[PDB]
């Protein structure tokens, strides 16, 4: 396996802040790590000596739907460096310290998770790195953080949650800019067990588009899940920022 | 695209989604024939 | 603290049956390690754990890692009866059944992931 | 058709071999290895035919810039005996001056 | 005592002839931080052989 | 409090802010050897893995950095190089893994098969028949 | 004409089309294959394209 | 044409070792089989 101390290469990756890190027998994916020299769950990192400070991390893609959403080759995800990103889906955040991990110092995350202990973690993490805030309340109710939380620009989706299209249709409805940039994972037995997935997938579709989006593109993050799509898409308008 | 196997699709399922085409519709009114009777007919199958 | 609780009215009991289906189908994996190294894996269609169990701290950090992979987890009050749904001879505080492409069980798995996704 | 013929009428033919008192001579010559010689002789004289053909419509007095600047061919005379009527590139060396020749035999 | 330290260095420029490294401690040695460049050298080595004076 | 200035006054850019400043690669010669490795990544794995056969004809990219794993912390027990092991390069790896003898034993079989009927052969004919 | 054991036996036959079939599938799509493996994570172990789009344009 | 006198700078450059020729030739051995290899995936896909 990609066993630890090999020399491997980084090279910038097609989207902005994620890197690819090559060398040997293994390719895999990796981000600038903002606190340097510290994991977050005992993930792998990536030091590098420079001509001392920079160290990168890697990301499992088995782990986040996200980074095997990266590797099936999405076409852009929205958030750049700087910009906002809401998270829903909060679960413990790990891929939300990847994704703190991509918008950077100059960035921000805000975070929801409604479960308590897995909020232990999330604001642990949060106390590590500065650039994401957590937010521990009922996801279904964006009414309690409407304080909280300003106007972002890309909003990350994972919840396992039946009511899925309601849900980030009222949140994007309190949260997004026009000109709106979304990614949601969908699984399909979660959403109706019985279906056939791409018709679920479809259904999906349809719902937000009654809620006002515009999807653009699509996939099955198929060889790092069974029956999990993601889809990404536009709010309120058809080209990204604006 | 998912659930495509080489030129089989494994994921049709009834209850049929079905696409209504306006030719299609003109000539089976003009065939008098009732649509979702007949579509439950020809397919047996719950159609949408 | 164990919030999903399930209820008397045969819930319990469904979950007992499909526990004992699933021990026949070897589809199961058993005890609070393994139920541990599954969902880790992340094979795990539904996890249940007992709630009589001396002090509640493993089934306790199990939803922890519930919580993470998101996979239906479930609070049952009797471990002696676990151990005799699942034909044991000991006591087991933690279950995990997995979940495969071609069964019938898998469908009673949908059910009741359904049933227990209306419960929490 | 090819449904019409039989397993035995699909069979090949093999090619003979040449004979063992005069495998001095090399191999024994068949279509395969004729063709793929008269490829290579068609090929290798049209091309000395284009060049004849540029030759003789040469125009005697035409002037490019690389005749200011490379070796041109000459003759027989010019360069005797290593002539060959290609010209000469060099190959990538070139007259180093004094310091730079200092600097590097202190290195050395 | 120009090019005290700077042995690897050194060592490496010379085994395959490489430019040679030009001074060593004396670098962060104060007198020469007042000098610039190609100055540097010239005062690395003065303050060399009147060190070793 | 309001102090004088510094005058400071006196092409392609160097370090990467929309990638957090990966810097230019210089170019040693070993690192274009580990590109050149890395582009052959494919015939690396003698047939036991299939790459992804990403080639350009410009094997290089223009923004890099050489780096090494740190800790597996789950995994301490076998992922992870030992000191004799730890190399410094990742065509020094790849010389101190095995297989070595099946790179040379494959690279004899074509230097055979690229011998054959080349020059030496026609040698041997032209000697034995002027016997 | 010559025939072979599988156009012999005709059910073992309709095996191994259904392997040659499968094998293709791979060849065009993904299949799930089970997770990660029980050793860990050891990278995506055949290659990552950046200039590499699969997505579904909607 | 093919350099007879054996230059300057050919004289003056130093001997390299032992760990830098096993390099180069596994890499020399290296090209080659991917030359092999490309050149036969060139002629199935002229092929096909």
């Amino acid at each position: 396996g990609a066993k630890a101390g090999k020399k491997v290469i980084v090279e910038p990756h097609r989207h902005k802040g994620v890197f690819v890190a090559r060398g040997g027998k293994e390719d895999l994916l990796c981000t600038a790590n903002l606190v340097p020299g510290e994991s977050v769950y005992g993930e792998k990192r990536i030091s590098v000596e420079t001509p001392t400070k920079t160290e990168y991390r890697i990301w499992n893609p088995f782990r986040s739907k996200l980074a095997a959403g990266i590797l099936g080759g999405l076409e852009t995800i929205y958030m750049k460096p700087g910009s906002k990103v809401l998270y829903l889906g909060a679960a413990s955040g790990t891929s939300v310290s990847h994704v703190a991990d991509i918008v950077g110092p100059t960035g921000a995350v805000y975070a929801v998770e409604f479960s308590h202990r897995s909020g232990r973690d999330l604001i642990n993490m949060a106390t590590r790195r500065t650039n994401v805030i957590p937010i521990v309340e009922d996801a279904r109710k964006p009414m309690a953080y409407r304080m909280l939380v300003p106007m972002v620009d890309v909003i990350f989706a994972d919840v396992a949650q039946p009511d899925q299209a309601r849900i980030v249709g009222i949140n994007a409805r309190l949260f997004l800019k026009q000109g709106g940039g979304l990614l949601i994972s969908i699984k399909a037995s979660c959403i109706d067990s019985t279906a056939p997935p791409e018709q679920v997938f479809a259904s999906e579709v349809q719902k937000l588009r009654e809620d006002k989006f515009f999807p653009k593109e699509q996939l099955t993050l198929e060889p790092y899940e069974r029956d999990h799509a993601m889809v990404s898409c536009v709010y309120l308008q058809k080209e990204f920022e604006g | 695209p998912s659930s495509m196997f080489f030129e089989h699709n494994e994921a049709l399922v009834p209850p049929y989604n079905v696409l209504v085409d306006t030719n299609f519709l003109s000539r089976t009114v003009g065939a008098k024939l009732p649509l979702l009777e007949s579509a439950m007919d020809c397919l047996y199958a719950s159609v949408n | 603290a164990a919030w999903p609780k399930a209820e008397d009215p045969a819930l319990v009991q469904e979950l007992l049956d499909c526990v004992q289906q699933a021990s026949h189908y070897r589809q199961l994996k058993k005890g609070a390690n393994e139920t541990t190294k599954s969902v880790n894996r992340g094979t795990s269609e539904l996890v249940i754990l007992a709630a009589d169990t001396q002090p509640l701290s493993i089934v306790l950090h199990i939803p922890l890692i519930c919580e993470e992979k998101n996979v239906p987890y479930v609070y049952v009050p009797s471990k002696v009866a676990l151990g005799r749904a699942c034909g044991v001879s000991r006591a087991v505080i933690a279950v995990s059944l997995t979940s495969n492409e071609a069964s019938d069980l898998n469908s009673k798995i949908r059910a009741l992931r359904d049933k227990v996704e209306r419960l929490a | 058709m090819s449904s019409l013929r039989h397993a035995i009428q699909r069979r090949a033919h093999k090619e003979r071999a040449q004979p063992l008192e005069r495998q001095r001579l090399g191999i024994l010559e068949k279509k395969k290895d004729y063709r793929l010689r008269a490829r290579d002789y068609k090929k290798k004289q049209a091309v000395l035919k284009s060049l004849r053909q540029k030759a003789a419509e040469r125009n005697e007095d035409e002037f490019y810039f690389g005749m200011m600047s490379r070796k041109g061919p000459g003759s027989a005379l010019t360069r005797g005996k290593g002539f060959t009527g290609t010209v000469d590139g060099d190959r990538g060396n070139k007259a180093l001056s004094v310091e730079t020749v200092r600097l590097l035999k202190t290195q050395d | 005592i120009q090019i005290l330290g700077a042995e690897k260095a050194l060592f490496r420029a010379l085994k395959t002839k490489h430019a040679t490294p030009k001074y060593g401690i004396i670098y962060h040695a104060s007198l020469v931080g007042q000098a610039s460049g190609p100055n540097k050298g010239k005062i690395a080595r003065q303050l060399a052989a009147k060190i070793a004076l | 409090e309001l102090s004088v200035r510094v005058p400071q006054l006196p092409g392609p850019p160097d370090t990467l802010s929309d990638w957090y400043n990966i810097p230019r690669t210089n170019l040693t010669p070993e690192l274009k050897r580990d590109l050149q490795l890395l582009r052959m990544r494919d015939v690396v794995a003698m047939g036991k893995q299939f790459f992804k056969k990403d080639n350009r004809k410009d094997f290089v990219p223009e923004y890099c950095q050489v780096g090494t794993i740190i800790a597996g912390a789950t995994d301490g027990v076998s992922g992870r190089l030992t000191r004799k092991e730890r190399k410094r390069t990742i065509v020094e790896e790849v010389l101190s893994s095995d297989s070595v003898s099946k790179y040379k034993r494959k690279y004899h079989e074509i230097q055979e098969h690229k011998k054959s009927g080349r020059k030496g052969y026609y040698k041997k004919l032209m000697a034995a028949r002027k016997r | 004409p010559n025939r072979k054991k599988e156009q012999r036996n005709p059910r073992v036959k309709k095996r191994k089309k259904y392997e040659e079939k499968q094998k293709k599938l791979r060849s065009v799509k993904a299949v799930y294959k089970g997770g990660e493996g029980p050793g860990g994570y050891q990278g995506e172990l055949s290659g990552i394209k950046t200039n590499l789009v699969k997505s579904v344009k909607l | 044409k093919p350099q007879k006198k054996e230059t300057y700078m050919q004289k003056r450059a130093v001997v390299v070792g032992r760990e830098e020729r096993k390099l180069r030739d596994l890499m020399q051995k290296l090209t080659t089989i991917r030359k092999e290899k490309i050149a036969k995936r060139k002629a199935k896909k002229e092929a096909q």
